[PDB]
């Protein structure tokens, strides 16, 4: 029956379908660029003089 | 990598409802599109849950 | 789930749901499988910077694939079969 | 731009430097609003129209 | 619903051809469970090999 509601308002399946390509298109410009997720272990370096 | 995997599973469940509509469509020649459109909702929408 | 309509919805025997399952279920199941096998297909095929990610993430995925869209659909009506014969075998 | 030869620059801080980076952005906000006003409302009444 | 049309009598060639050649395929499968359901005991071991 679920599908059916839709069915009937076309308007309202597109405009869900909009917003959703709308809201994941903002979404694909603000999220950040790397080429690996951060999976290297972070490394301090710690260095004294004798 | 996983983008371009979507695009082969993406269509999967709506491809799916589209091939059920030149299905009944054939083999109904009565029948509006609309009512079978809802009629093969009643037939495919377990599997595509 | 066809199989499963044929049986508890339609009435029909075991054999008769499975094969008909596999009858009108065949065509969706190959160009759904054929739309994500085609899909990856340009990663085994791949060329040039970075093909060792693409070519180990395709390889083994195509041929799973095929193997699961042939193979496998022979099977699946089977192992239903059996199950179900099982299943009222057991109400006694 | 006029007394000052282009070896130099000029950066803004403070008060104005808030206001220069912000320069020109009330119109993705506004079109933002009225973009998901429209949309919201076509569903709800199943027109596009209206 | 509002876009598949009642019919499209005909759709190019090598469709035509693919789809030919694509039902045929079908009764070969369904006359493989066909096959496969009456021999048990022996493809329940292919499987275990």
């Amino acid at each position: 029956m679920f599908s059916k509601f839709f069915i009937e308002r076309p308007v309202f399946a597109s405009v869900v379908a909009i917003i959703i390509s709308l809201a994941g298109a903002i979404g694909l410009t603000n999220l950040p660029i790397e080429q690996y997720p951060s999976l290297t272990p972070p490394t301090v370096k710690v260095s004294a003089t004798y | 990598f996983a983008l371009i995997l979507a695009i082969g599973i993406v269509v999967d469940d709506a491809i799916i409802v589209v091939e059920n509509i030149d299905r009944i469509l054939h083999e109904n020649e009565q029948i509006s599109v609309k009512d079978a459109a809802i009629q093969a909702m009643q037939e495919v929408s377990s599997p595509v849950i | 789930e066809f199989a499963m309509e044929e049986r508890f919805k339609k009435g029909k025997g075991v054999f008769e749901a499975a094969v008909a399952a596999a009858k009108l279920r065949f065509r969706p199941i190959i160009m759904t499988s054929l739309a994500f096998t085609f899909g990856v297909l340009p990663m085994i095929f791949a060329t040039g910077a970075g093909s060792a990610s693409r070519h180990s993430l395709g390889t083994g995925l195509i041929g799973g694939m095929i193997a699961a869209s042939t193979l496998a659909i022979f099977f699946v009506p089977l192992f239903f079969y059996l199950l179900e014969n099982f299943n009222e075998w057991l109400d006694k | 731009k006029e007394t000052l030869g282009d070896d130099y620059s000029i950066a803004w801080s403070g008060s104005a430097y808030q206001e220069v980076s912000s320069k020109g952005t009330a119109s993705y906000a506004f079109a933002l609003g009225m973009i998901f006003v429209f949309l919201i409302l076509a569903a709800q009444y199943e027109r596009w129209l209206i | 619903a509002l876009f598949l049309r009642r019919n499209e009598g005909e759709p190019f060639k090598f469709v035509k051809k693919f789809n030919d050649f694509f039902d045929w395929s079908t009764s070969v499968f369904s006359a493989g469970v066909a096959y496969i359901l009456k021999r048990t005991i022996r493809f329940v071991l292919i499987f275990c090999i």
